[PDB]
């Protein structure tokens, strides 16, 4: 949660 | 087809003078970054890639480049510290804070993504992204009157990267920063979706852990109502941020102690206290803890409320974390409570649980109980009693665990226990 990644 | 590029061919693209080529190249690296078998950040980061992809966040005619460069650099900075480092090192920041500004929304949208994997890696670069001057337009971004027109992933974004500028201790975020961001949080607590929901408790929860000033500022924006009603909620995602919140907020004074009951959080414990989920029995046992010790009219609400059962209860059958925290709820009540209140919580079953919790491995618990122990020894002192209690502990096997406990490695626990046996078993 703290980081994302997209896709 | 821009799908499995090589990252020799996508350095070849990007080395072209050829914008279109470039684009092309970039959009190979956006889709070799967004595969989820092991992305090849490190291979990205030593092509030396990121000083192009931030230039690509400028060229403010290709809108494209933009958001294919902005995508990349977005799915870098989500890895380690070292890989958004890399990002923040080629000045990926204020550039992304100016695609803030961008009329497309998927561009300022992936900005705002970018800009909270940023702050989402920890204090220092959360700071720093509020030092460029984030914050502005990221809030201007919400300045509709009715969020409800937004795009539903959109708001989402934005309200997550909200709570990464909100998160992370030692430091704390800049005082003048949660000032700024506090009214739009509360906005956002009121907004219908879930997700907005649940990552606006988390910011909640991040700005009231900590000293009493900071619950304060939280406090003082009238929310806690709100977490209440949210602490009611069906979904599992909402109702553990706003426990939280509300726990961090009773480790504060009375005073805000006392707003969480006035808005009336007690009368959701006897569901709290025996919910499924361990995280939400602990947390919720954790919070009945620090309201024990607080005023006597405030243990007396817990009193009113009938959750001296649900605490009997979970410290009778609880995940042994769990059991901890209703150890510790107790030895606070005994020591704050009159006698009438020790003396219900008595004759409510306390005894035989506690006993029964001092057969175990764990040291601080065992100093906890002895020391209710000796606090309902002192309540039955102040009504000639001590006989009756003495006998209650005995029947119950409490006595031979106490005499065992007289041989113990820590001194405190031998001491007080051979005070109680030579006190009250002689």
């Amino acid at each position: 949660l703290p980081k994302r990644m997209r896709r | 087809g821009t799908v499995n590029w090589s990252v020799e061919d996508i350095v070849k693209g990007i080395n072209s003078n050829n914008l279109e080529s470039q684009l092309q190249a970039t959009q190979a690296a956006r889709k070799l970054l967004s595969r989820e078998k092991q992305p090849p950040i490190d291979n990205i980061i030593r092509a030396g890639l990121i000083p192009k992809f931030v230039s690509f966040l400028g060229k403010t005619d290709c809108s494209p480049i933009q958001f294919e460069s902005a995508w990349a650099l977005t799915n870098i900075a989500s890895g380690t510290s070292e890989q958004t480092k890399a990002v923040v090192d080629g000045g990926a920041i204020p550039a992304f804070i100016s695609l803030l500004a961008s009329p497309h929304a998927h561009i300022s949208e992936q900005a705002v993504w970018a800009l909270g994997n940023i702050a989402g890696d920890g204090s220092a670069f959360r700071d720093l992204v509020i030092k460029h001057g984030a914050i502005d337009p990221l809030l201007a971004l919400l300045a509709v009157p009715d969020l409800s027109t937004l795009a539903c992933g959109y708001l989402r974004n934005l309200t997550w990267t909200l709570s990464n500028l909100c998160r992370n201790k030692n430091p704390a975020p800049p005082l003048d920063a949660v000032e700024q961001i506090l009214p739009t949080l509360v906005r956002l607590l009121h907004h219908n979706d879930p997700e907005v929901l649940a990552d606006s408790c988390w910011a909640i929860s991040y700005l009231t852990d900590g000293p009493n000033e900071r619950i304060e500022m939280v406090v003082k924006k009238g929310v806690v109502p709100q977490l209440v009603k949210l602490l009611g909620a069906t979904e599992l995602p909402i109702v553990t941020p706003a426990l939280r919140a509300i726990g961090n907020i009773v480790t504060g004074t009375d005073e805000q102690t006392q707003k969480v009951i006035d808005a009336g959080a007690l009368a959701v414990f006897p569901s709290l206290l025996t919910n499924p989920k361990t995280n939400i029995q602990k947390e919720a046992t954790w919070t009945m803890s620090n309201i024990t010790a607080g005023r006597q009219d405030q243990i007396q609400q817990v009193v009113n409320h009938g959750l001296v059962p649900f605490l009997v209860g979970v410290l009778s059958k609880a995940d042994f974390k769990t059991q901890k925290e209703a150890a510790w709820a107790i030895t606070n009540y005994t020591s704050g409570g009159t006698v009438e209140q020790i003396v219900y919580l008595v004759h409510c079953g306390i005894i035989e649980p506690l006993m029964n919790l001092l057969s175990a491995k764990d040291t601080k618990i065992i100093q906890v109980i002895l020391d209710a122990i000796s606090n309902i020894f002192q309540a039955a002192e102040k009504l000639g009693e001590t006989e009756k209690l003495s006998i209650m502990i005995e029947e119950c096997g409490g006595l031979d665990k106490i005499e065992a406990l007289q041989r113990h490695e820590n001194e405190s626990v031998y001491k007080a226990s051979l005070n109680l046996i030579e006190k009250y078993f002689s």
